[PDB]
This record gives C-alpha cells, structure tokens and sequence, in this order.
C-alpha cells in the first residue's frame, strides 16, 4: 500500500507507438522561424513561381495588357 | 513493512532532528498537533484513531534542549516518556557520557527502543544523529552503540556524525571526543556518513544567498538529505534502493566504511526561475567539491564507490547519460579496482518545502553520498591536532578522573593510526 | 494442450512480468476483470499455454511472483493488469536481499526456496503436461539473481527432463547500476553454465538505444523497455498459442540452437520496430523486416553480431506470409555475407511461420542467435571480476554469510572455460 | 523495372531536390500528402524508378538528403512537396562542415560517412535492378563537396557496375559566392573523375543569365534558377519513366557521350525556355525547338560552346514529334555548321524521343553536350587555385584537420592533366 | 541546436550588452521579465514555463556598471549568478586586472562559463566585448581569453573589441593597455573585429545627424552589427553564414585575423522616407570610408577577404551584381592572389527598431566585415604612442608594482612589431 507518486507523464507511449494507434508527429518544432512574405511577390503582375513558364499556361485577359505595355518584368517605363 | 528507528543524542542530534520531523510530518500531511486529515506507517505509529507517534527517541543528557521540544511546538506530536531527559549534562567530556553519568541514563534509553522494535512488524535499519565533538553525543552515543549492536546483532546501522571542522570549531578539548569516539565506530557503526558545519555554512552562503546563516538553517537542509536517503521506502519509484542495499553495496572493506554526502539542488526562492534544472545540470553539481557537506577535496583523494537517490520527475535514461558523462570526466577519479561504482535509485515523489524555509520548490533532487579516501585528510588534520596537543598531558585531568585511564587516548591514537594506514594503503595502485 | 511455467524474481522480473501478462492477456484478449471479450475463436483455443480456467469466467495466468520486499509486489499488484495475477502466487519476504548473492542464496532466502517450491509443484502437478521452465530475472542485483539461481537448481532436480527458457538481463559494460554486478553476476552464471539449458540475455543499454534510435522516443521510462522484452518473450512461443503453416516449439528452438550443452548462450530482438511518425512510410513487407532482423543496431544485447560468427541462428516469423517469401531473405542472409557465420555448419539459420500477427501489427518477426560474440560479453564481466578480486574487496558481505572464496575461484574456473569455448569455434 | 537512387548533400543540393521532387511529383501526379491524384493512366506504369510504394497509397521517394547542418532539412521539414520524404532518410549533422572540404571530408566526414552509406545500403537493396545512382550537390561549398566526393568514391566501392549522374554546380568566373570557393572545387573534381561515370557542369550566372535573356525576368530568386536545374533533371529520365519511339536510358548516354573515361564533364540545355511576353507569338515545332537548344545563351554552363569543339551531343526529346524533324534538324546542324564538331567523329549528335511531354507543354527536349570547351572552366578554377597555394593562403585551415600538401599538389596535377586532354582533343 | 555564449566584459561589454539584449529581446518579442507571448536557442536559454535567460555573464570589478543592470528595467531577465561583479576596479591597469584581482574572480568566472556551456547542447563559438583602453577589459579579458582556449579548444571566439582612436582617446595610460592586449588577443581570439569610438562618432554625425552623440548611441549600432552577424542563425535565408563559415573565409593566416566592420545603412526618421534604399545603393554604401567603424582609410591598404551579409528583402541575382561593380571599382583594391574576396550571406528578417531609437526602420541592410591590410595604420600608430611613452619609462610603476616586471614590455612590444612586419609581408605583391 505504498504512497502512489506522480510519473513522469512523458508523451511517449511505446506500446501506442509499436501498434501505430496513434500517428502524431514525431518531428520536433521546427528551428530558424518562419519569415512571412519571403521572397517577396514581384510588382508587375504576382510572381512567386516559375510555373507559367515552365508549363506553358495561356496568358489572361486581365493581366495580357501588361505585358502588351511593357517588354521586360519592370512595370511601365515609357 | 520498512521501518527505521531514528536515535537523537547530543546537541547537534535533537536540533537536526527538530527539522527531519518537521519535514516528516509534511510530507504525509499530518498537522503537528498529530493529526492525518501507508507511507506513514515507516515513520509514524498509527495509535487508535486520527492519532499518530513518531518511531524515534530523542535523548539528551542535558536536560535544557529537551525542555524545548517539550514545550515547543511539537509537544503533542512526540510521545510524552519518549523524551528522555538527564540530570546534567556529560560537558564535552568522553569520560562522563560513557561511563559515569550515562550508565544510569542509557538503560533507560535501551527499554524504549525496545518498545518501538516491538511495535513494529519488521524494521530496516538505525538512525543515528550525533556530534563526536561534545560529551553528550559521543559520550552516550557510543554507550548506546556498545548496547543495540549486542542486544539488536547484525543490524543495519547508518550514522550521521556532525565531526568538528578544520577551521570552524567551537570547543577545546573538541579533538579530544572525537579520537577516543572513533575507537567505538570504527569496530561497531557499520557505515559512517560524514557531516561538517562550516561546509553547510558554505552551502548556504553562496548558493541559498543568506549571509547570516544559522544552526535552524543548516539542520533544514541536513533533514532534506536525510529524507531523500530514506526515499525509497516511502514513496515509489524506477530503482528502489533501501537501507540494505546502501550497506553492502558501499563499503568495501571492515575497516574502510567512512561516506560524504552532496544534496545538489539547494536553490532560493528568486533563483529557482532562472535556472533550468535538468538532469544533467543536477548531477554534475553533486560531484562538485563546493557542494559537499564535509571540507574535503575528493581531487585530493579518490571515490571509491558511489550511490545517487534520484527524486522527483527522472525519466530512468538521463540518469543513464548524466552517469556516462560522469565516468568520461578526469577532474573526477576512481579507485582502479573499482570499475562498477554507482548505484542508481530513482524516486518519484518530489522534496516538500517547509513554510519559511528558504529552499524553494524544486522538481528534481539528487543526493550523492560516496566512499572516498579523501577522508583521510580530515582524519589527518584532525590527528595532527591531538598529537601536537598530548605531547603536553593537556586537559588529561578531567578525563582520566571519569574512569578514563591515561592509556586510553594511546590505542585510540593507533587505532586511528591504523585507519590513516588502511586508508592511505587501499588509494595506492598496483 | 503443452504449457509454459513462469518465474518471476527480484524487482526486475516482477516489473517485466507485469509488462509481459500485460501482452499475453491483451493478445489473448482478457480485460482486467478477467473475462473474454475477444471477436476471435482461435484466439481462444490454446489458453491452457498461459492461463488457467475458473469458475464465472474469471482467467488467472499461471505464474508467481518472488522477491524479498514487499514495495515491488505493491507496483505489480498495483499497476495496470495486476488484479489477474493469483494471491496465493504472491510469495515473497520482508528482510530484502539488499544486492548481495549470498542473502538470496543461502542465509535468508533458504526461508523462501521452500515455500515456493510447495508453490510452485502446485501448478506444476495442476497442469496436464509440463513443456519448459520460463523466468526473467537479472544477474547484477541479488534479490533475483542469487534467489533464481537457486531456484533453478532446486526446480531441475525435481524435474531433470524439461527444457527452460531464462530472461536474464546481464549488467551494461557503459553504464554502472549496482557496485557489486561482477560479483553476483560471475556466481549466477556460474549456476547457470552447469544447469540453464538455454538462455535470452538482454541488458539496458541496447534498449535504451533501440529506443533512440529506432523508435526515435525522447524520454521514455522502462515500461517502454519491459513492453519492448515482452515483445520478444510472448514472440518465443507463438507457435504454441497459435496454429501455423510451420510450428516449431521450445525444443524445436533448442534442438536448432545449441551445437554443444555448454554453448547455450543467445541473443534476441523484435523486428518490426518503427518511429511514431514513419509507420506511414514503411512497406510492411518480408523483405524488409528481416533487413531488420540481422542488423546489429536492433538487438537486445550489448554484443555487437558482426564481431563474432553466429554458430547458429533462429526465426520466428509471425502473421500472414509467403513461406518461400520467408525462406529466401533466410537464404539470402546466408549467401550475401557468409564471412559472418560459421563454415562446418550447413543450414545455419531455422525457421518458423506463425499463422497469428501480435495486436496491432500486420507481421512480425524474433531472432534468436548463438554467437561468439556473448564472448564479448562475458570478456567485460570477467576482466571486472579479475582485475577486481586480487585485492579481495566487498568479501566481507559474501564470506560472512555462508561461502568461502573457494567458490569465487571456482566461478574463475568456469567462466574462464566459457570464454576459451566460445572463441575456439570462431577460428 | 530499373530504379534510380537521389541522393544529395549541402545548402546547394538539398534545395534543389526540394524542387526537384516537386517537379516531379505534379508530372506523376501525386499529392504533397503522397497520395495519387492523377488523370492519366501512364503515370503510374513507371513510378518505382522514383517512389517506394507504400500502405494507403503513400508514394516515398528514393531521397536520401545529406547535411551536416539542420538548416538544410527544417527548410525541406517546412518546404512545400517536403512531407513526401522518408523520415528516417534524413541523415543530420550538429557541427556543421564550415565551408571547409577538409571538414567534411577527412576529419569530421568519417563520423557520419558510415551511418549516411547505411540509408543508402538500405534504399540499394529494396529495388531490385539499379540502374544508376544520382546524386546533386555543389563543389565550391564544404559540406556537400567535402562529404560528397568522398561518398561518391565510397559508392563506386560497393557498386562499381552502376552509372553515376552526378548534378554539381560550379564557381561563377564573373561573380564568388565563398572565398575558399577554388580550394574546394579543385579537391572536389580531383576526385570527381576517378570515381563518378558522367557529370553535368551547372553553375549560378549561367542560371542568372538564361533567366534575363531568355526569360525576361529582372527578379530571379534561387527557387526560380532551381527550376530550370529540375527540369534537365526530369528531361534526362524522362524515358524511363515514358514510353518513346526511340528509347534512350542512362546507360545509353554513357556510351554515346563518353567517347574516353576521364572525358566525362557536360553541359546542359532546356529547350522550350519562353518569356511571358513573348508566349503566344512562338509555335512549337522541332524545327524551333532545335534552334533554342544549339544557341550558346541557353547553355546553362560559363563554357561558350562556340569557342570549343563539339566531340558529342545528346538530345532528349519529348513529346509528339515526327521523326524525320527530330532526324533533319539535328541533321541540318551537322552540317550548317561543321567546324564546331569533331571531324573524325561521324554523327556527334544521340537523338531521342519520348511520347509523353511534360505537363502542359505541348512539346519539350534536354540537350546535353560533350563540348571541349568545358577546359575554359576548369582552366579558370585552377587559375585562382595556383594563385592562393602559392601563397599557402588559407591552407592552415585545411592543413588542420589532417592534410598535407600532398595531394594539393596532386590535385592541380589531375587538374592541369584533364584539361591537357581537352585541348589536345581541340587540335 | 545551435548556441554561441556572450561573455561581457569591462565597462564596454555591460553598456554594450545592455543594448546588444535590448535588441535581442525586441526580435523574439520576450518581454524584459522574460516572458514571451523556436529560434530563441540561439541566445536565449528556456526554462520552467515561459522565461527565457540570457546566454550571457557580466564580468567587471567595479560594482557601480553592473548593479544598474541589477537594478533597471532589466532585473527579471538575467540570472543573478551571471552578473558577476568585484571589490574594486582593476583602474586601467593591465598587471591588476591579470595578476593581483584578475585571478581572484576568474575562478568564479570560469564556474558561470562550464555552467552555460553544460546547458548548451550544439556549441558553435564564443563572443567577448572588451575595451583594451581599461585594465577590466584589457587585463581580465586576457586572462580569460588565455584561459578559455586551454579549457576550451578549437572553438571559435569572436572578439568585438574597441581599440583607441587616433586623434579621440579617454585615458593616458592607453597606449600602454593596448599593447599588452595585443599579446593575448593575437595567438588566442581567432576572429578580432575591431571597433572604434571616433569613427562611429562620425557615422552618427553625419549619416543619423545627431549633433551630440552619447555612449548609448554608439552602442545601439553595435548591437546592429553584432545582431546582423549571427542573424543567419536564428532566421532563414537564400545563404546561411554559420559561426565556423564565418572564420575559416576571412582568416587566411592564423595571426592575420583582424578585420574591419561596416553597416551600411544608417538613416534618420526623416531621410528615411526620400531615400530609396536598393541592394545597389547599401552595398556602394557600405565600402565608402565613410561608412567604416574604425578609423582607418581602406584605400592605403588593400582588401583581403570580405563578407557580406544582407538582412531584409534582398534577391540573390542583383546583391550578386552588386557585388561585380564593386570589383569594377579601381578604388577598393584587393589583393593580388586572392581572386575571390567575397563572401555573401543573405537573411529574410529585415532589422528590427528599439521604439524611442535613432536608427529607421528599413527593408534591406548589409553589414560588412572585412580582413584588410589598412588594419596596419591602427596598430603602427598605437605603437608609436606606446613607444614614445615607454622610452622615459613613464607609468611603469604602476605597473611593475602590482606584479609586473620590466620584461614583458619588451616581449608583447616585439610580438605587436612582428605584426606590422606581418601586415606588410602578406599583402607585398608578387
Ligand atoms: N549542524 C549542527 N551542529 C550542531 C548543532 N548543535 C550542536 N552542534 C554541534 O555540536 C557541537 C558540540 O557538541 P555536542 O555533543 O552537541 O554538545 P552537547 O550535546 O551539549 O554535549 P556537552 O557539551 O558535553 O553538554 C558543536 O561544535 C556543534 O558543531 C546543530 O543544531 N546543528
Ligand atoms: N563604444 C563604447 N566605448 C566605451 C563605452 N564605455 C567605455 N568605452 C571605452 O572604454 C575605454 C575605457 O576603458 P574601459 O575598458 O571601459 O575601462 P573599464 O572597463 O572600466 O576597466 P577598469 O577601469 O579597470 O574597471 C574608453 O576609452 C572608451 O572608449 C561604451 O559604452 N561604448
Ligand atoms: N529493463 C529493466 N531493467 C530493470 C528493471 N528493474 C530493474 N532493472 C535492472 O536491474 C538491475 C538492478 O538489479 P535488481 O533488479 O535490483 O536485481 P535484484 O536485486 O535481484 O532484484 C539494474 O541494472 C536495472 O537496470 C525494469 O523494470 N526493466
Ligand atoms: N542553384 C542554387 N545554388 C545555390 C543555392 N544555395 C547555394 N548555392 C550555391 O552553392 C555555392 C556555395 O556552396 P555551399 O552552399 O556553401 O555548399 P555547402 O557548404 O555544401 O552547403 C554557391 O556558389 C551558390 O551559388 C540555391 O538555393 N540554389
Ligand atoms: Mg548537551
Ligand atoms: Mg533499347
Ligand atoms: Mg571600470
């Protein structure tokens, strides 16, 4: 009958781990935060990806004007 | 059912016992006036109903300290003829604490004892609190260990001895005690645990931040280590290691049984939310020298086998790796015939704290008492001081009137002179 | 319709075991009252291997428990699926052996050997058919090492003509737990070489590290290494609880294990052993739990396997698989490097096929290895015992209870003679 | 059923399979979560060159990412396409090679050499016929030079019958990045040609240039120049994971562009590279899919290809093509301009056609070129390298971790010496 | 994880320290109780829940720097034990701060040092703050420098230390101070980056036009060049500049390992909203002697490895053809066997403002560090000044008194010699 003492009370489960009940994420936090908007969406239309070109996407109505302005990425030079 | 018996005897040993009861009845939470609102049951008698008595006799042959505990703040709590008081004290002298005024108090400490062994259903080991410096604790204190080692054969005794200090020391004939009672522990006390005031004076100059600290204060954090080195029985953990164990794990050798003692985590209340107390933090400050509670330098000397009690929330593994980072260190050193040297015990019920106190709630706690032959320094140092002094007959008169004779103090030096030889032989390798 | 009988000694076995009934009563599907609520009918048919019948549907294993102090039976009866466990079982003393070999041995534990050995013979004469003597202690401490060694003398006198399975933790040459491991754990084996039939030696630190490593666990307590050798040790006898498309019992372990009676030493795993984030990356296939059957990382022993040859090998393959799937890894890891086992044994690894996968998992497997690399092993425990006993230390608390140093030399003479064994085979 | 094994090393490397697998996964058509989503049938006829198949659907690529920093994988841990990977490839370091080729080679390689070559032995013997095995890193740096090359030499050790692409990008000659920038990439390619079979020579200003003059892009971030390297690297194994008129595998290029063993430093070209601006008003026909890949702009390596010869070329078409317009205008080539190829070489031109284009283009080609005018690179490199040895300028860091000038000086040797037989190969 | 430990040091390292961590806090939003409301591993160490400490010990002998430390805004976020003071100043003496009160406290230094150091997991290097001017700085960061590398081998120590201006200079004893540092921080300190207290007195004048400068201006730009050279550590960019990456590319011989510092934008509140502030216009920013944090003109000598570090919204293409005209530029000339000079590192976390500051918020920022052999003119010139002052043996007593003797004037005279012999022998063209 000896004084029951708090454990102590790790996450880990091996049991749960070696049948696989619980997934979880076994990764720890993630280290050299987060920067937000980084590197940034280019002025002269959104460009954050170089999917356009490498997939050959046709050209919208609402953004072919720009580049029926302008020749290079900078925006409106004339 | 584990059981102690603790015995209290001289100054140091019913002060330090004031704070190990305090601590006791805290942490089962029973009020002091006796009352629970079974760990209990290793140090208190469950008598009747909603009462309960310690299993510990305090005695002293001067009659004031026990006055006070009489009337203090404990007086329902201990049993009333459990106190046993004298007529006057032995004064600081070897001589009247064993032969003439003890003997007709010490019989009267033999029956109690015998009453608390018999209320119990199997004890574990003895408890003794004492000082070799003054008359009264290691007068008696050896009377009494003559008497349970015949009556009660073979039994586990563990002692806890406040032995004078290099530096700090307050009594003359201090160094006089202290060798004619090392002539009884060595032979009888089957494992001396080491004490010293100036290094808990040290402990809690520097790392409880008080500048004015005083005996209260030390016999609180003494209490602290006393209950985590009796850890085991009461509360469960990963390794449990009991009185038992400690022995014949720990001394090596008959004549080789001396012990220090470390208690690692002694933190303040403003300190506490800075420092990021792990395991590995609280193992490395044990092993430390500025944290032992005896003056010794175990760089001086070398470990010969050690025990850590581990309270508190310890995973078993860090305590494994905190060990591997220990063994891999040069500054500190083993005994070359020792390879296996530390005994691991891991409890998890983490230390109380007083209301009051200075020591603030911490949640890990690591005591480290180890053998060493470091303690042939102290040995030597507190030697060099008799033979300087006995070269003059000092202070002989009042010894040898007690029924002491003049030879006495001579097989008392030998046979420390023979501990210097054990000690100095079994450091040596080969 | 054969049963095992268990032995639990000291804190270490009595905390294994608890871990170990946790499995068995799971996978046979028992809550903790006692009942039957599993949805599967085979898993019903061999109970008589672990538990024992009784009256309202209540199952008690059949198994004791042993020590000297009664604060580990307190954690046992205590902790989670402890209600099952008999009282009568329940022996145990009040002194404690307090990590010495001579109290559990000879002076305080002679009060103990007799009333469970009237125990033991009760289940022993109860059950129908006795097929083999299980028990999990340790070799360091003395509450269960000098206690079992004698237990396992007295129980083979009785009974000269069944096999026994041992599950004794050895202390880790890294990290010390006990001052006194070489002394108690030089007289156990000594005990041991002349009586244990067979035995599964596992230690902490492979435990610790197959933790880290491969279950990539943070901090983890040892009811995670107690369900990790109850993995393997409810793995030794799947083939009794469970039908298959090949079985192969204890003897069937032992006549496929042991080339000779004094090289009976082994070394166990658990294979299908992944993190707690990359079960959804894992094929759970043949190839691959056995390229974590022979890796030395997952072993539950201190040796490493590719220092020494294996003089023999077993499997233990457990779900729903492809025996030739099963057979060709077997015979691959025998031809891709054969440097690494021995060369005047032919067919130098067993197998066996399980029809029933353990709780939770689709397949998995259990090595069993003889090698020469226990010598290893037995090097670091005897280097610590010789380097130690020229000086005579810690007799004190042996010669003073019963044996003289007589015996202590005589523990030199054979683990001397183990060592000089093991290494002559490797050449 | 041939298999290919990625394996990567340093900032450089591991950023570029972070796209890489990206660009891939969409042309398969498979989730950042791993499940598979396409619309077409033939994409998952040839998935096993790339993924592991696994439980639910899950497709895990065969990605064994190298770094002796965590920077490196908490970018791929938080990337997007990052979750695909295997989590126990990722082998890690803690100290981190410095931008020192001694580091990560001698001194502080050997620590994680034998537990990175494990993930690879591991990956090696799951896939059954091994086709190659291509690794991307960089050579100027440290962590992915140093541990690289040494990896690369430990892997033609234990595979020496399998192909090695190896994708390492070079020091710029107009612009540096590090300032140990030629210390590093001549102890690399020393290396470079005794153990690797082929190599594609990639370096960050060619990238930049190609981006502004080809594309119209005056803001070209790392992951835009990573694409464009992505898609030379899908363009090579493209017919393998597609069926094609004329079928061209790794091992066929090896043959064809590799006419002497030491002779094996590349360049690369994509060919439908179209600005924005510009999109609609190009067609796409082979004809003028051919003049984007011969023109010197769109090389992606410092060489101008019109100062040195052509000795051979290879071409990856995809899409559907007439073979006679794959067959003329390569032909044309030959022809239209002669002096830029080898006379005594009849045909330098390997030509290839896969049916499946990538997504959304209606046609596509990869070019790569064994061009002698690869020595103008290496030439510059060991320019600034006898420039800093001969003033043993930062020499006392690598002598510290265990070098000797030794092979400094043997490394300008088989440097002076490969470039000796570009240019008596251009006479 | 990765971690570099701050040692401070002399009356600099405090006032420097108090705005380097004023602008460490403000970038991981703790609060100066401590209190956050990933990356903080860094610098700050996590313990109990929700307090972080700083990775720092402030080391001086003189009280009156450190107990307003003890006593601002400032008191819940250190650790008590870290703030370490002394009895009495070391009074700009380079024999008092490394023989007589130097070894009293160093002790205890080291006892802070192994403590943070045991907390830390991934060690990458070490930073000290000192001024050579005074003999706290100058004497007792020698000591502990000498120290720290038998303790602590092969790790990196990046010493920011502030040396005296030619013309601008607050003590006399100075030229003598500097001199014996420069005995310890040459074969010790692996990277010394140099600073000056003049020449960021020009920098505020003219670029952040403050008329007054103070010593709590000057220290807010330190914090910025301290922060954006380990800012590659905490944050993700296009190119990570470890601590190790940092060493090995601008030291091409081990006693040739000073180095230059230049941040290049420093704007006003007011100038900040007219300038356009582009990768081209910092980077040319940042070479102008102008923007040099030490007095010395970088065109007498000649430029020998270089980084460059960018904080904020810069892409890789532009910063790697802002790099090109700068190479085009015939005034900042390199030396002739290293063709690769330079050295990039850019960071996504643009530079964070103090509310009540001087500085502007701005989108793009590159700090400079530079190895160069203009380095010279600032040794050459403090070995004038102590070689006129030491011919008529002024101030020596003070110096050989306090333990000194004549002898090691003349040792660290002829080591600072070989120096400039040093500078002038490596960038020789051949
Ligand atoms: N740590 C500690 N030591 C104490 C305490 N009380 C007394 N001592 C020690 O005891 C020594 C004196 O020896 P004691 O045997 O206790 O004196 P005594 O019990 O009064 O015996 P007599 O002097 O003969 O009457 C002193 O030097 C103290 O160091 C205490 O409360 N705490
Ligand atoms: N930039 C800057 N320099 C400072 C600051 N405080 C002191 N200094 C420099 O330090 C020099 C004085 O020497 P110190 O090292 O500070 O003297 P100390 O640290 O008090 O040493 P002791 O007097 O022995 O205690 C002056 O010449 C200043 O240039 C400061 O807050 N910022
Ligand atoms: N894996 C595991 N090992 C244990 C456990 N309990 C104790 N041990 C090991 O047993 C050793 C101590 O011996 P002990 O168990 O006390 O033996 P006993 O005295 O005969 O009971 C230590 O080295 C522990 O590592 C447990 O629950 N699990
Ligand atoms: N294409 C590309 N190249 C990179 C990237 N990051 C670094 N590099 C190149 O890598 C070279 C420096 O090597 P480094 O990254 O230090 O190699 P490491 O030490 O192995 O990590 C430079 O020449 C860069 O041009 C990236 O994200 N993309
Ligand atoms: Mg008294
Ligand atoms: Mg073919
Ligand atoms: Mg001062």
């Amino acid at each position: 009958h000896t004084r029951p003492a708090p454990a102590p009370a790790s996450d880990a489960y091996a049991a749960e781990v070696i049948r696989g009940e619980a997934a979880g994420d076994d990764w720890g936090p993630r280290t050299k935060r987060s920067v937000p908007d980084m590197p940034k969406p280019n002025a002269f239309d959104g460009r954050t990806d170089l999917y356009a070109h490498m997939q050959y996407r046709p050209l919208s109505n609402g953004e072919q004007g720009k580049y029926a302005k302008a020749f290079d990425d900078r925006g409106t030079r004339g | 059912m584990r059981e102690v018996i603790s015995i209290h005897i001289g100054q140091a040993g019913i002060q330090v016992g004031n704070a190990c009861w305090e601590l006791y009845c805290l942490e089962h939470g029973i009020q002091p006036d006796g009352q629970m609102p079974d760990a209990f049951n290793t140090f208190f008698s469950e008598t009747g109903a909603g009462k309960h008595v310690p299993r510990c006799i305090f005695l002293d042959l001067e009659p004031t300290v026990v006055d006070e505990v009489r009337t203090g703040t404990y007086r329902q709590l201990f049993h009333p003829e459990q106190l046993i008081s004298g007529k006057e004290d032995a004064a600081n002298n070897f001589a009247r604490g064993h032969y003439t005024i003890g003997k007709e108090i010490v019989d009267l400490a033999l029956d109690r004892i015998r009453k608390l062994a018999d209320n119990c259903t199997g004890l574990q080991g003895f408890l003794v609190f004492n000082a070799v410096g003054g008359g009264t604790g290691s007068g008696l204190g050896s009377l009494l260990l003559e008497r349970l080692s015949v009556d009660y054969g073979k039994k586990s005794k563990l002692g806890f001895t406040v032995y004078p200090s290099p530096q700090v020391s307050t009594a003359v004939v201090e160094p006089y005690n202290s060798v004619l009672s090392t002539h009884s522990l060595l032979e009888h006390t089957d494992v001396a645990v080491m004490l010293d005031n100036e290094a808990i004076y040290d402990i809690c100059r520097r790392s409880l931040d008080i500048e004015r600290p005083t005996y209260t204060n030390l016999n609180r954090l003494i209490a602290q280590v006393i209950s985590s080195l009796t850890a085991s029985l009461r509360f469960d953990g990963a390794l449990n290691v009991d009185i038992t164990e400690f022995q014949t794990n720990l001394v090596p050798y008959p004549r080789i049984h001396f012990m220090l003692s470390s208690y690692a985590p002694i933190i303040s209340a403003e300190k506490a939310y800075h420092e990021q107390l792990s395991v590995a933090e609280i193992t490395n400050a044990a092993f430390e020298p500025a944290s032992m509670m005896v003056k010794c330098d175990p760089r001086h000397g070398k470990y010969m086998a050690c025990c850590l009690m581990y309270r508190g929330d310890v995973v078993p593994k860090d305590v494994n790796a905190s060990v591997a980072t220990i063994k891999t260190k040069r500054t500190i050193q083993f005994v070359d015939w020792c390879p296996t040297g530390f005994k691991c015990g891991i409890n998890y019920q983490p230390p109380t704290v007083v209301p009051g106190g200075d020591l603030a709630k911490v949640q890990r706690a690591v005591c480290m008492i180890s053998n060493s032959t470091a303690i042939g320094e102290i040995f030597s140092r507190l030697d060099h001081k008799f033979d300087l002094m006995y070269a003059k007959r000092a202070f002989v008169h009042w010894y040898v009137g007690e029924g002491m004779e003049e030879g006495e103090f001579s097989e008392a030096r030998e046979d420390l002179a023979a501990l210097e030889k054990d000690f100095e032989e079994v450091g040596a390798e080969s | 319709m054969r049963e095992i009988v268990h032995i639990q000694g000291g804190q270490c076995g009595n905390q294994i075991g608890a871990k170990f009934w946790e499995v068995v009563s799971d996978e046979h599907g028992i809550d903790p009252t006692g009942t039957y609520h599993g949805d599967s009918d085979l898993q019903l048919e061999r109970i008589n291997v672990y538990f024992n019948e009784a009256t309202g549907g209540r199952y008690v294993p059949r198994a004791i428990l042993m020590d000297l102090e009664p604060g580990t039976m307190d954690s046992v009866r205590s902790g989670p699926y402890g209600q099952i466990f008999r009282p009568d079982n329940f022996v145990f003393g009040q002194t404690g052996a307090g990590n010495n070999w001579a109290k559990g041995h000879y002076t305080e534990g002679a009060e103990l050997i007799d009333s469970v050995l009237d125990v033991v013979r009760k289940e022993a004469e109860s059950c129908d058919c006795l097929q083999g003597f299980q028990v999990c202690h340790s070799l360091g401490g003395g509450t269960g090492s000098g206690m079992g060694t004698l237990l396992i003398s007295k129980i083979r006198e009785e009974y000269p003509d069944r096999m026994m399975l041992t599950f004794s933790v050895v202390p880790s040459p890294k990290v010390s737990d006990t001052v006194v491991e070489p002394y108690n754990a030089t007289l156990s084996v000594h005990q041991l070489v002349e009586n244990a039939d067979e035995c599964m030696v596992l230690d902490n630190e492979a435990l610790y590290d197959i933790c880290f490593r491969t279950l990539k666990l943070t901090t983890p307590t040892f009811g995670d290494l107690n369900h990790l050798i109850s993995a393997v040790m409810s793995g030794i006898t799947c083939c009794l609880r469970f039908p298959g498309q090949l079985n192969a019992d204890l003897r069937k372990l032992a006549v496929n294990l042991i080339p000779f009676p004094r090289l009976h030493f082994f070394m166990v795993g658990f294979t299908p052993l992944t993190s707690r984030g990359s079960q959804q990356y894992r094929a759970l296939t043949v190839p691959e739990l056995t390229q974590q059957m022979w890796d030395a990382k997952n072993m539950m022993c201190a040796a490493d396997p590719r220092h020494g040859r294996y003089l023999t090998a077993s499997a233990l393959f457990r779900g729903r698989m492809s025996t030739k799937e099963v057979d060709e890894q077997m015979l691959n890891v025998q031809n891709k490097n054969s440097s690494y086992f021995v060369e005047w044994i032919p067919n130098n690894v067993k197998s066996s096929v399980c029809d029933i996968p353990p709780k939770g998992l689709k397949m998995s497997a259990t090595f069993i290895g003889n090698s020469t690399a226990i010598q290893e092993m037995f090097k670091r425990v005897s280097e610590q015992f010789t380097a130690m006993f020229r000086r005579k230390a810690f007799l004190h608390w042996y010669t003073g209870e019963g044996m003289d140093e007589m015996e202590f030399t005589e523990a030199e003479s054979n683990m001397n003679d183990l060592v000089s064994e093991y290494q002559q085979y490797q050449d």
